[PDB]
């Protein structure tokens, strides 16, 4: 199936005279492989996977080089911002910023991704015919202006189509043993009451690679979003992902309800009940 | 990432019209074209993004190929003002732009009526003292350097009488030993049979 | 200026089981600004073996962590987790429910 | 703009010496380059952003700051043993956009101070033979024993500066080819009509500006200090 | 591998 690479970039100010923090961290899918990180002691871009770590010296030397000049773009970028918005040096201001590739089963390139935010809300995007910028205000309309005069989005274009797309491949291929694979959940049901005439019914779904999932409630027919309280997939921690769904439903019909189960690793999707 | 540039070296005629080239097997986002003369900072010319597009500036005609791998400029009637070493650059992944080593142009006048000749001068607050002077030959007559260490000789220059319309070439070679004059002062490189050594 | 506060939610990696070592999650998400106090609790007290991820956010901008420590779970002992942000009063309880 | 001072520079063997670059252009990135004698630039080292630099292809023995976003100083360090080279700077608004060069400077590294030598100038007045054969009448000036080649010629016209009939040669020519340190020569011719030639009343000149010591160097020799001078040659109209 | 060039807002 489909394969991504993200980079997500952290710039934080601070009152004074107080020196600004920086964070960038590096994903293939939803494994985390690098980070850089301006409060830490070794100022170098480090290893958060192992097989990263078969890259030699050439690789490290180069990946540090190219993020403390990310680094100290951002820093002025804090303090044009807050001329632009005419804010004053007492505050703390946050930009953030995201690039990468998206590929398909024939590892071949998909889409592209290039975006900003200042303090919460968007700033400025390339869109996805890769040669033009939403612009969301006044101050960010200067952004654009000068982007366009210097030809940005061409060179932009060129590394998210190419590089980024070889970059992402030879990481699938050295990563093979646990990169490629794709792990099936493990289901179960749960079953409290809370009064007389209805009860929580729960579907649960265990360790699975990678995050992408969908489980839905039906009743005879068809989905129904009435109490249907999801969570948010959450990490397990050594690699897998769990999830679950519930509803609330009149107590007696409790054998009406199916539980659906949609995952890649599934040879079939799963259909499951509550037995009495 | 590679920019080559061909012809290395390229010498014509005042009203000629030349093409030069830049190569390269990968495409890139934009590229420039400079001109500068020697002790001087380089000019910028123009900027091409498009492939395929066309730019005009002065006498030039800039063309980006369309794949984004090439680019070519064209002079039309060149002029002794379009003479100096010609460079394209382009987009750097790593934060700068990769060059060419570039194309060097002379262009040169034409000599409607040759009169080669070499000629004596004397020094105007001095006695004794004295250069032998190469003029008004064509364009096509090289001047070698000496075999002497002591003996020296000027590569050739062009000079403009403006309000007359005019142009020549001349040498200059000069020195101190005993015997030396200007009937033997050019015998290292081949000179016109017909140059005119006054009596 | 747009802030989020944090969604919470406390677990453990896999099945409880008593007295079979495993590890006790709080995973905390959707926030904005990315400032945020986290500990977690062991029957009211601080634990101080706590390790959590490195920061990164979403798709629609807003902030996430992963903290954990490692755990045996018995029949008498009450887990918890304490989180604070500038969008809440004073800081707030979320317990662990181990069927959850 | 963006502006490198001064023009040409000169020092001994062993001093470290630090070049100007400054731009109120309001770019973001700037490079520094060296060039050889009817060679191609070399990209040294270059800054894509205030506060960080990286180095180019031939780095080694230099290097640089970036403080402030207006300046980009380059220190020429007892460096490799090839310091002598004309040096550009150049600025873009981002990096990898088009570049905008600096006028250039000139550096010359001396073995001795005790080599330095300032130019004599003679002028040579028009043949007989030209004249009659062409009605044109051709000066020849000649400056020579300097060192370093660091000059600049021009021709006068009763006390105004000419431009028309003038060619300077491109290059000078080294006296003693097997010296590391030989001294130059260069030549200039001015053409005029013979009419104007045999004008008694008309006054013409050469004039050349050499840069050579300063007040801070010592002299310790017995010849005048060879400091930057104007050194001239002049001859007046003969009629026949 | 991340991107070799750097630029302002």
């Amino acid at each position: 199936g489909s394969h991504s690479m993200r980079y997500f970039f952290t710039s934080v100010s601070r009152p004074g005279r107080g020196e600004p923090r920086f964070i960038a961290v590096g994903y293939v899918d939803d494994t985390q492989f690098v980070r850089f990180d301006s409060d830490a002691a070794s100022q170098r871009m480090e290893p958060r996977a192992p097989w990263i770590e078969q890259e030699g010296p050439e690789y490290w030397d180069g990946e540090t080089r190219k993020v403390k000049a990310h680094s100290q773009t951002h820093r002025v970028d804090l303090g044009t911002l807050r001329g632009y918005y005419n804010q004053s040096e007492a505050g703390s201001h946050t930009v953030q910023r995201m690039y990468g590739c998206d590929v398909g089963s024939d590892w071949r390139f998909l889409r592209g991704y290039h975006q900003y935010a200042y303090d919460g809300k968007d700033y400025i995007a390339l869109k996805e015919d890769l040669r033009s910028w939403t612009a969301a205000d006044m101050a960010a309309q200067t952004t654009k202006h000068k982007w366009e005069a210097a030809h940005v989005a061409e060179q932009l274009r060129a590394y998210l189509e190419g590089t980024c797309v070889e970059w992402l491949r030879r990481y699938l291929e050295n990563g093979k043993e646990t990169l490629q694979r794709t792990d099936a959940p493990k289901t179960h049901m749960t079953h409290h009451a809370v009064s007389d005439h209805e009860a929580t019914l729960r579907c649960w779904a265990l360790s699975f690679y990678p995050a992408e999932i969908t489980l839905t409630w039906q009743r005879d027919g068809e989905d129904q979003t009435q109490d249907t309280e999801l969570v948010e997939t959450r990490p397990a921690g050594d690699g897998t992902f769990q999830k679950w769904a519930a509803v609330v439903v009149p107590s007696g019909q409790e054998q009406r309800y199916t539980c659906h189960v949609q995952h890649e690793g599934l040879p079939k999707p799963l259909t499951l009940r509550w037995e009495p | 990432q590679l920019l080559e540039q061909s012809p290395q070296f390229l010498s014509i005629q005042e009203g000629e019209n030349l093409t030069v080239y830049c190569n390269s097997s990968s495409v890139f986002s934009s590229l420039q074209w400079y001109r500068q003369e020697p002790g001087e900072g380089p000019v910028l010319l123009v900027t091409v993004v498009t492939g395929g597009e066309v730019k005009k500036l002065k006498r030039l005609t800039f063309q980006f190929g369309d794949a984004r791998k090439d680019s070519s400029l064209h002079i039309t009637a060149a002029q002794p003002g379009d003479t100096g070493l010609y460079l394209c650059a382009g987009a750097g992944s790593q934060g700068n732009l990769i060059f060419g080593k570039g194309t060097k142009l002379s262009v040169k006048p034409n000599i409607q009526n040759p009169d080669p000749a070499v000629y004596q001068l004397r020094d105007s607050k001095s006695s004794d003292k004295s250069v032998c002077l190469f003029t008004d030959f064509d364009s096509q007559t090289n001047v070698s350097q000496s075999k002497d260490s002591d003996v020296y000789i000027t590569d050739k220059t062009v000079l403009d009488m403006r309000s007359m319309d005019f142009k020549s070439n001349s040498a200059v070679a000069w020195s101190n030993k005993s015997d030396f004059a200007c009937a033997n002062a050019f015998n290292n490189s081949i000179i016109p049979e017909d140059t005119f050594f006054p009596s | 200026m747009i802030q989020r506060t944090p969604k919470i939610q406390v677990y453990s990696r896999h099945p409880a089981e008593n007295g079979k070592s495993n590890f006790l999650n709080c995973y905390v998400s959707g926030f904005h600004p990315s400032d945020i106090e986290v500990d977690l609790l062991k029957n009211g007290e601080r634990i101080e073996k706590v390790e959590h991820s490195d920061l990164s956010f979403s798709k629609d901008w807003s902030f996430y962590l992963l903290y954990y420590t490692e755990f045996t779970p018995t029949e008498k002992d009450e887990y918890a987790c304490r989180v604070n942000h500038v969008t809440l009063s004073q800081p707030k309880i979320v317990k662990w429910d181990r069927d959850m | 703009g963006i502006t490198q001072s001064p023009k040409y520079l000169f020092r001994k063997e062993g001093q470290n010496v630090t070049l100007s670059c400054e731009q109120n252009l309001n770019h973001d990135a700037m490079y520094w380059y060296r060039q050889d004698p009817g060679q191609g630039l070399r990209l040294i080292y270059y800054s894509q952003i205030v506060n960080d630099f990286q180095k180019g292809d031939i780095a080694e023995g230099y290097s640089v700051s970036r403080e402030k976003k207006e300046s980009f100083p380059l220190t020429v360090t007892s460096a490799q043993k090839n310091p002598t080279a004309f040096y550009l700077c150049a600025s873009s608004s981002r990096a990898s956009y088009e570049q905008y060069f600096g006028p250039g400077t000139r550096l010359t590294v001396t073995e001795d101070l005790k080599n330095v030598f300032p130019p004599e100038v003679a002028v040579f007045e028009p043949s007989e033979a030209e004249i009659s054969h062409t009605q044109k009448a051709t000066l020849v000036c000649l400056a020579t024993g300097f060192y370093p080649d660091h000059v600049e010629l021009s021709w006068w016209v009763n006390g105004k500066e000419v431009h028309s009939g003038v060619s300077t040669d491109p290059q000078p020519l080294k006296e003693q080819p097997a010296l590391n340190d030989s001294r130059y020569s260069l030549s200039s011719r001015l053409r005029v009509s013979a009419t104007f030639w045999q004008n008694p009343r008309n006054h013409f000149r050469c004039q050349v500006q050499f840069y050579g010591l300063s007040e801070n160097d010592e002299w310790t020799q017995d010849r005048a200090k060879p400091v930057t001078q104007i050194v001239s040659a002049e001859a007046w109209g003969r009629a026949d | 591998g991340i991107l070799g060039f750097v630029f302002t807002l």
